RNA sequence: GUAAAGCGCACGCAGGCGGUUUGUUAAGUCAGAUGUGAAAUCCCCGGGCUCAACCUGGGAACUGCAUCUGAUACUGGCAAG
RNA sequence: CGGCCCCCUGGACGAAGACUGACGCUCAGGUGCGAAAGCGUGGGGAGCAAACAGGAUUAGAUACCCUGGUAGUCCACGCCGUAAACGAUGUCGACUUGGAGGUUGUGCCCUUGAGGCGUGGCUUCCGGAGCUAACGCGUUAAGUCGACCGCCUGGGGAGUAC
């Protein structure tokens, strides 16, 4: 029931005594297509078992998701670090209109139609980092009007 | 069920000094007497019963409840009241990452029943002396760290403790994962992280033994439950 | 010098919300009157309370709902260095309708959708969410 | 309720700061610690050697009652100064005691004079005395039983310094330190003062009225530098000590203590 | 394996080997999914059990709290929506719609049984009008037993009835100030009239008396 | 602050901004109307070339400017505090 | 900006009161002050010391080290107008948890003692939330905001040429 996404794999070096010692980070995301995601960020020699741990990962430490039906409530800014994150509601059909690894996590969100724009820095891990900040962030009418002390019809 | 002047006769309206205090820990404050913070009471009270009233309905599940003191002062009462309730406990140095890496504390707990079964069931003596001494220092070893809560099988329900400061790294594992925490919270201590905050003297000896027999009283009263 | 005295308002009830302060407290202003009324109207805070006859103090009372505060967000958009008027038509909506814009009109200081049914525009105070 | 306050007010009525009110109920005992309770944040790390009297064993078992002394919180965990300088206050009062009836009334045994006055003990401690105060006449106890029992007459006391000189004899007979700080002066006047803390390069012990000494390193013994005075001698101890030199002027007056 | 490790709270398997096995599996709320863990990827570890033993309808339900979710719980794999209660033997009435009852019965000796030790006791599978039929078969009879409790006047005791809820058998031990706010209370007299009650009871058990 | 980027420091004209209360005005602001904002182009609904491009009817728009009539919370002016 | 004294003189802070009644904040151009070195004229010249000379060192040593040593450093009056002129942090105002100090006031308190409880100004260190690329900043912000100004737009060429 649930899909995952390895966005992205990348190489890094320790230098030793002897030479590099290489290893490979995935960074991967898993969702319910509904308003539970999670983002997982792996490390190993060798890279299956890098993305194997990103997954395992992502499994945990989900987060849930305010959805109006297949778009989001309003819009919304994230941020983490670099990447700096502007999103938006839109009508039915539209698509995920959103560039690289926002993307990803914006699909395994299970959210269907969206304008969305990575400011600043694109870095894949922080960009996920602050799509998950912005879509955490955002509340939905009913919550509101528990804040407010309202009726949703009250505030429309 | 545990009354105020009980508490102030064990001296649990005491707390730290002006300068060692925190100010997340302002509201449970009274006043300051002789440079030396006091505890309110008034708001101390119906917060305990609370916390006692919880836990008695985790006793009532059929909840895991495990005790954690290592202040050094206190490992003996902390010991003796976990097995009051026959619940248990860690009265010595909280093992790093002891819940969130249950698995492999999990075999450290396998190998101390394997060596105690060795020790007491086998009676098989002959062994090389340097050899047994050694086996007999790990058996040492592994009660002293593990001895509590080797029964315990897997995670536990709830987690009392006696110092939030001091066992921080307790409460951070019970909150990543999600575990009740039930803490004794003095003015220097960091109560954010603690779901039902307990204001008293973490350090005095004798409100120590008070708090451990009322929550031992209401554990064994949600088991008799 | 205090040159803008409501955004100094929205500053004090940001920060009292930031650091769990119960109640806010500054200098009144019949305009920072009326804005802390529409907020009350609009749930942002539970109350406010002039007092005082020489230099009155105004004091509102701020809301936290779940431990977490109530007013998320809260900015100005006029401003004495740049001032903000809007027609009736342009009038916009804070967090897709969920946030309010406090807006000055000929008819009183309201919440933009109060203004948007009257029918008429004006200066945009600021927005809250 | 008001209840509490009224309590907290209370209970500040029913305690007092220094070691007065003997209060703290010894609740556990074991060698080398004793421990209290004073109705204070904490319970008191007590030495075994405030609490044995006179010939080396202890005294009071749980639930005995000694004040202690205060003024001091929290060193980072814990409560008191300790009880024995409670015991001085109550030294205090008997030598006070004296003034009313001009005559104060113990036994006093002074063998030697160790500043120029003979030393006299009472029943737990032993003071330093000024030379005339032994002997009310130039009897001289030297000649006298060893450690004779007679009493304490008092000849002189300095009273801001806690020297006492005794008259054991003869029965029928009946800013500020440092101006004139030519009393203990001269060579070698030997002195008998507690040390209050050793800083790897000295023991600082200082008694004789808001000064300072230093017994450093080097005498402190027979040994010259391989001895950290903390394993040599003690914390908080009334010792030998003397002199030696003295400033007036740059306050440091540099004591010894292989004398 | 994490069941192994307790990491899965497994109380009860009532379950019957050899057609379903359903059980519910608790879990100390740390992003664990017991469920999900006993199924694996597209049922990897669920198709193990399927054809382990034998082809059986293995089910396993994500236990929410105590003894109230378990009823549900027990009903699944289908769509409970209600149920009643008792004390000793509460007897959980199962409530559910003759649409849903096909697939939540499925069969009339296997599912009613294999969901009966569910939560150890016993189930009684109705319908969402059965509920009604017999929630109100207990409202007249409180009423639907000739009336042996107070007894005063009886158009004021029709009056009366209309705004009692669970009639008045032994409801003096309820809110005794709530009767007051209906129009017509004057001294202490309708509390009274509850007293009656009471002493009805005592009549019962002068009854009883009569026949014991 | 360290990536480019706080005048070495001040005073200070012009300029920008301006505590609080009442009154007044109505300049800014807002509302409504009138006049205009060529046609074509763009967009909406239609029609005609077999379709399309293309042609084409009606609308909307042309975010503006000018006037007249209101509104007066805010900003401004004036008068008193 | 540092020995004492005197003469003339600017600011700051506190204590109470009394008064004025928005007279305020910021500031392109403009004006002033502006280390050291440097320049001009006139004085002065102990020590130190660019330049210079010799002796060493060195492969070389137009340096480091040594012996000497003149401009200058000092004073008066002018000019110069720059420095890592740095907190590498514009000015003014408001608001937001704490601790340990220093310094300088001041109110009360039995100063019963060097103290006890406050309340102002300036100031050093640590650290929370928050912020930050991180380092770190953290009620003296680099946090949360407002007013005005100054400045930045890849590295070199170049803060150079005209």
């Amino acid at each position: 029931e649930l899909q995952e996404k390895l966005i992205a794999v990348n190489r890094v070096s320790k230098t030793v005594k002897g030479g590099r010692i290489f290893s490979f980070t995935a960074l991967t995301v898993v969702g319910d297509g509904n308003g539970r995601v999670g983002f997982g960020y792996g490390k190993a020699r060798e890279v299956p078992a890098a993305i194997q741990k990103a997954m395992e990962k992502a499994r945990r430490n989900m987060i849930n998701v305010a959805l109006n039906n297949g778009t989001l409530q309003h819009p919304v800014k994230g941020v983490h670090t670099g990447s700096r994150v502007f999103m938006q509601p839109a009508s039915e059909g539209t698509g995920i209109i959103a560039g690289g690894a926002m993307r990803a996590v914006l699909e395994v969100a299970g959210v269907h139609n969206v304008l969305a724009k990575a400011y600043g820095s694109t870095n894949p891990i922080n960009v996920v980092r602050a799509t998950i900040d912005g879509l955490e962030n955002m509340n939905s009418p009913e919550m509101v009007a528990a804040k407010r002390g309202k009726s949703v019809e009250e505030i429309l | 069920t545990v009354s105020m002047r009980d508490m102030l006769k064990a001296g649990v309206h005491f707390g730290h000094q002006t300068r060692y205090w925190n100010p997340k820990m302002k509201p449970f404050i009274f006043g300051a007497r002789n440079k030396v913070h006091i505890i309110n009471l008034e708001k101390t009270v119906p917060m305990f019963n609370e916390a006692l009233a919880e836990l008695n309905k985790i006793a009532s599940r059929k909840g895991k409840i495990l005790f954690v003191g290592t202040k050094r002062a206190a490992s003996e009462a902390v010991k003796d009241a976990a097995l009051s309730c026959d619940q248990f406990f860690v009265n010595h140095r909280w093992l790093g990452g002891m819940l969130t890496n249950w698995k492999t504390v999990r075999q450290s707990i396998k190998r101390l029943k394997d060596l105690e079964t060795q020790s007491q069931d086998g009676t098989f003596d002959k062994l090389t002396k340097k050899e047994a001494l050694m086996r007999t220092r790990e058996l040492e070893k592994l009660e002293n760290s593990l001895g509590g809560i080797k029964d315990m099988g897997g995670l536990p329900d709830a987690l009392f403790v006696i110092d939030a400061d001091h066992e921080h790294i307790a409460i951070k594992e019970a909150n990543n994962l999600g575990i009740p925490v039930f803490a004794i919270v003095d003015t220097n201590s960091d109560p954010d992280g603690v779901d039902f905050v307990i204001p008293g003297n973490d350090d005095a000896i004798r409100a120590v033994t008070l708090y451990l027999g009322a929550v031992a009283a209401t554990v064994r009263e949600g088991r008799s439950q | 010098s205090m040159q803008d005295p409501i955004a100094d308002m929205l500053t004090r009830i940001r920060n009292g919300q930031a650091a769990n302060k119960a109640a806010v407290t500054m200098p009144s202003s019949k305009l920072k009157v009326a804005i802390a009324n529409v907020l009350k109207e609009e749930g942002f805070i539970e109350d406010f309370k002039v007092e005082g006859d020489t230099k009155p103090e105004l004091e509102l009372t701020l809301k936290y709902f779940q431990g977490k505060a109530v007013v998320e967000s809260i900015q100005r958009v006029s401003r004495p260095g740049l001032r903000i008027y809007k027609r009736k038509d342009e009038l916009p909506k804070v967090m897709a309708g969920l946030g309010i814009a406090v807006v000055s009109t000929s008819k009183g200081v309201m919440t933009d959708r109060a203004a948007r049914q009257a029918g008429l525009g004006g200066e945009i105070i600021c927005y809250v969410a | 309720e008001s209840f509490a306050q009224l309590f907290e007010e209370s209970l500040k009525e029913i305690e007092t700061r220094p070691g007065s009110i003997v209060r703290g109920v010894v609740v556990a005992i074991d060698k080398d610690v004793v421990l209290v309770d004073a109705g204070l944040k904490s319970e008191s790390a007590i030495p075994a050697e405030q609490f044995k009297n006179a010939q080396g064993e202890l005294e009071i078992q749980v639930g005995d009652e000694v004040d202690v002394a205060l003024d001091a919180v929290e060193d980072g965990f814990g409560e008191t100064l300790l009880s024995r300088e409670k015991a001085k206050r109550h030294e205090a009062w008997i030598t006070l005691e004296k003034a009313y009836e001009d005559a104060e009334t113990v036994t006093g045994v002074i063998n030697g004079k160790v500043k120029g006055g003979f030393t006299v003990e009472l029943n737990g401690i032993r003071a330093f005395l000024p030379g005339s105060l032994v002997d009310v006449r130039p009897v001289r106890d030297t000649l006298h039983l060893e450690g004779k029992e007679l009493e304490f007459k008092v000849i002189k006391l300095d009273q801001k310094r806690n020297n006492v000189v005794v008259s054991r004899r003869a029965v029928i007979e009946s800013e500020d330190p440092w101006v004139a700080i030519a009393k203990r002066y001269p060579e070698g006047t030997k002195l008998t003062g507690r040390v209050t803390n050793l800083t790897d390069y000295g023991c600082f012990v200082e008694i004789e009225e808001g000064v300072e000494g230093l017994v450093h390193v080097s005498e402190m013994d027979w040994t010259n530098k391989n001895i950290h005075p903390s394993k040599v001698v003690n914390v908080g101890d009334v010792v030998e000590v003397m002199v030696l030199d003295i400033d007036e002027e740059r306050r440091r007056i540099s004591l010894g203590l292989k004398q | 394996p994490e069941i192994g490790e307790e990491v899965i709270e497994i109380k009860a398997a009532a379950r019957d080997p050899g057609s379903r096995a359903k059980i519910a599996v608790k879990t100390n709320d740390k992003r664990i999914d017991p469920v999900g863990a006993c199924v694996g990827m597209r049922g990897a570890r669920v198709q193990a059990v399927s054809t382990e033993l034998g082809g059986e309808r293995i089910d396993i339900v994500l236990w929410d709290d105590n003894p109230a979710q378990f009823v549900i719980n027990a009903m699944a794999p289908a769509d409970v929506a209600s149920i009643v209660v008792d004390e000793d033997k509460h007897t959980m009435d199962i409530a559910v719609e003759a649409g849903n009852l096909a697939q939540a019965i499925g069969r009339n000796g296997q599912n009613v049984r294999l969901a009966s030790q569910l939560s150890g006791w016993e189930l009684n599978v109705m319908t969402v009008d059965d509920l009604q039929a017999k929630h109100q078969a207990e409202a007249h009879a409180a009423i639907d037993t000739f009336t042996k409790y107070l007894d005063i006047d009886e158009d004021f005791a029709t009056v009366l009835v209309e705004e009692g809820f669970s009639t008045l058998e032994e409801l003096a031990y309820v809110p005794m100030k709530e009767l007051l706010e209906i129009e017509g209370l004057d001294e202490p007299t309708v509390e009274a009239l509850r007293e009656r009650a009471k002493n009805a009871l005592a009549t019962i058990a002068q009854a009883q008396e009569e026949s014991l």
